[PDB]
């Protein structure tokens, strides 16, 4: 998920701006629900996740808000020391403790139509539910959520945010939210504010918080840190805040999940867009969102590395010369502006294969035996920090490859990628243009169960929020535009007829058009 | 359009988005649940089933292990009621109204199922059940917990253990620090330390 808030000084009109882009996948019915709420002293338009009694992306009369996944450290796994003579007992504070037992029944619809009945036993310790067993080592793994039992207090906190009228009330609501999210704030007075919300535990400083914590009782949480210690800022001096699930602040850690917060981070797409402009408007935010959605994210750090290597040898290798010309003219996007079904920049097909070849050569001979666990780290969708440090010759703890060995890899990957394109397409980069990846608003969301029948319509894959709001807090009222695909109404008639509002926003989404943000009842009636 | 479900006016714009106009929050949040049910009743039903670990009753064995995971890590109704009882009385009451709103459309749709129950209900041969405030909290947990929950600590332990047994502890420790760092000081940040 990505977000941007622009303070008054960074905005052309002098009004604070807000941009939302929650990434919760693409399903039909959609993962978001858009609504307008209006009661005495409470007027708010926007969308929230399906089922939530509050808006998460939009604005009330006073403030605009959005959120992104925080990726903070709110989940710890505890390594329970089991009794060798009783697997349902673990050692805690000097004495054996009995696990809590619970038998659950599951009814399963058989393909034949009838239903079967399955029984399972789940176990609990003082730290939480047992998620895994290492019986061979007399170990059980339990899971502690910092937000255990406080999910309803988080709902209440989000509802108080809806009702809030100023930074003070919004921050109070932020301070009560117990789960790990980034909150973004913009108001009609020109203020913007950012909060890494959640209840983050005070951990033992005698453990490595990238690994499970021994459950014997000496390394227990000692409460939660004060909200003042949560990353946050009101009116940061840079004049704005951008985020794509990246690190909140230089020294804020998230233990086991650091892999999302490296030098190579996809937020660079939003940093580049904002830093390449002076004062900005909603039009600008939209062009930066377009860039992020279609960018080949490895290009930021790895296309310069590639070019630097090839330029050393392009005098004698005409193919390297042609590649460097094509790479340099490429705008780093995998886009389909003419809607011919093929990405416009043919050299993007080469870069894709070059990267894949390069990642394989960097780590296969060392991590291949563990690539079932590490490939998702070293080829992460948010960035390839370790790969970049190796190829760029920057310091690493283990000497993976020298800068000279790295260059040899970059070259070998180029030769192999180019040789495959010559054999299958030809020598002109125009012929390398790859067919666009498409997707559909399907039936199954991140909760991993079916909630409908989905949608047929194929649109180009976009690394983009599942909705977008562009809001400008003008002195009069919030203003702007948004899109909430596939459509408002997920109703299918018994006879198969889709509601007229089942997917009437998919064309807007795929063609980078939007509908007006409505706040004034006068405008709502004529919409 | 501009309907009037109870003392709340509902204006649906050209995209079908409902705009609710109420005289107090109690009415507003009931209408909130009602319009969401009008538009997404089957989706609400299945999302609630996701949290309760009862999807297998509808879509079969393919979702048994997901149901088991949901119940393993989930809460009982009484546990969720205890959470609601810890909220401000107004907040609890509005969540109840939200559920009463959903229940209002449930009751309305079972009385005219051929026109108000979506096709999935007819094809899979079951009916939606009424709603309680606890179920509303369930709709929040099923989706929001996903973004907080992970077992990367266990993956990390397995990574270091398999590196250690092949390469030795000294080398594995260095490899793992490059894989899962303690703090990459050059990672882009949303705010600077001076902004705290
Ligand atoms: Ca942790
Ligand atoms: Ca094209």
């Amino acid at each position: 998920s990505n977000a941007m808030i622009i303070g008054a000084k960074k905005s052309k009109s002098g009004n604070a701006l807000l941009f939302s882009g929650p990434q919760v996948g693409f399903v039909a019915p959609g993962f978001l629900y858009e609504v307008g709420l209006h009661s005495p002293g409470f007027d708010m338009e926007g969308s929230g996740f399906i089922g939530y009694p509050f808006i998460m992306f939009g604005a009330n009369q006073h403030l605009a808000l959005t959120a992104t996944a925080g990726y903070g450290n709110v989940t710890d796994i505890f390594e329970e020391k089991l009794n060798p003579a009783n697997s349902t007992q673990y050692f805690y504070k000097g004495k054996w403790r009995n696990m809590e037992k619970r038998t659950e029944t599951f009814i399963v619809r058989g393909e034949d139509g009838k239903s079967k009945k399955i029984e399972e036993t789940f176990f609990h310790t003082v730290h939480g539910p047992v998620i895994s067993l290492d019986a061979a080592a007399n170990v059980a793994y339990s899971k502690s959520w910092s937000f255990r039992g406080t999910e309803a207090k988080s709902i209440q906190a989000y509802m108080k945010a809806n009702w809030a009228k100023n930074v003070k009330e919004f921050q109070q609501a932020a301070s009560e939210f117990t789960m790990s999210l980034n909150w973004y704030y913009a108001d009609k007075k020109g203020n913007i504010a950012y909060y890494h919300v959640g209840k983050y535990p005070i951990r033992s400083n005698q453990i490595d918080d990238r690994f499970p914590t021994p459950g014997t009782g000496e390394y227990e949480w000692k409460g939660f840190q004060s909200f003042a210690k949560n990353p946050q800022a009101i009116n940061p001096k840079k004049g704005y805040v951008v985020n794509w699930n990246n690190k909140p602040s230089k020294y804020w850690r998230n233990g086991e999940y650091s892999i999302v917060w490296g030098k190579d981070n996809r937020v660079q797409q939003f940093i580049n867009g904002i830093e390449a402009r002076g004062k900005v408007d909603l039009k600008d935010l939209n062009e930066i969102n377009y860039t992020a959605s279609f960018a080949q994210l490895r290009t930021h750090y790895f296309k310069p590395l590639l070019i630097k290597t090839l330029e050393k040898y392009q005098s004698e290798n005409k193919e390297y010369a042609y590649l460097v010309e094509q790479l340099r003219k490429w705008n780093n996007l995998k886009e389909d502006k003419n809607h011919d079904g093929y990405y416009d920049a043919g050299v993007a097909a080469f870069f894709d294969e070059w990267w894949n070849n390069t990642h394989d050569k960097l780590f296969n001979d060392s991590l291949g035996i563990v690539s079932d666990l590490t490939r998702e780290i070293t080829d992460h969708r948010m960035g390839a920090t370790l790969a970049y440090k190796v190829l760029s010759g920057e310091p690493t703890n283990y000497q993976w490859k020298s800068a000279a060995a790295a260059e040899v890899i970059i070259l070998e990957s180029t030769d192999e990628a180019l040789a495959k394109l010559h054999k299958e397409k030809g020598e002109e980069a125009d012929k390398w243009r790859a067919p666009i990846k498409t997707m559909t608003f399907g039936a199954k969301s991140l909760i991993a169960i079916p909630h409908g029948y989905g949608s047929k319509t194929e649109i180009i894959e976009m690394n983009r929020g599942s909705e977008n709001h562009y809001i400008e807090m003008t002195p009069k009222q919030p203003e702007g535009f948004n899109v909430t695909p596939p459509g408002q109404i997920g109703f299918i008639h018994k006879d198969g007829t889709l509601s007229e509002h089942y997917e009437d926003q998919l064309s807007l989404y795929a063609n980078w058009k939007f509908k007006p943000f409505l706040f004034d009842k006068k405008d709502v009636k004529r919409a | 359009d501009q309907k009037k479900v109870e003392n709340v006016t509902i204006i649906r714009d050209s995209y079908g988005v409902p705009h609710l106009y109420a005289k107090n929050k109690k009415d507003l949040y009931k209408a909130y649940g009602y319009v969401m049910a009008q538009d997404r009743l089957f989706q609400l039903e299945m999302f609630r089933r996701g949290n309760e670990g009862t999807v297998s009753e509808i879509f079969g064995e393919e979702y048994v292990t997901k149901d088991e995971q949901s119940r393993r890590d989930g809460y009982s109704d009484q546990e969720i009621q205890t959470m609601l009882n810890g909220l401000d009385r107004e907040t609890k009451q509005l969540i109840e109204q939200f559920a009463e709103g959903i229940t209002a459309y449930v009751n309305e749709a079972v009385k005219a199922p051929d026109q108000k129950l979506s096709k999935e209900f007819h094809d899979y041969g079951f009916l939606p059940r009424k709603w309680k405030a606890t179920d509303v909290v369930r709709l929040y947990m099923v989706s929001m917990t996903y973004f907080m929950d992970n077992h990367q600590e266990l993956k990390n332990a397995e990574i270091l253990a398999r590196l250690e047994r092949t390469y030795g502890k000294e080398k594995a420790v260095k490899m793992f620090d490059d894989l899962v760092w303690k703090n990459d000081l050059e990672a882009p940040t949303s705010i600077q330390p001076d902004d705290q």
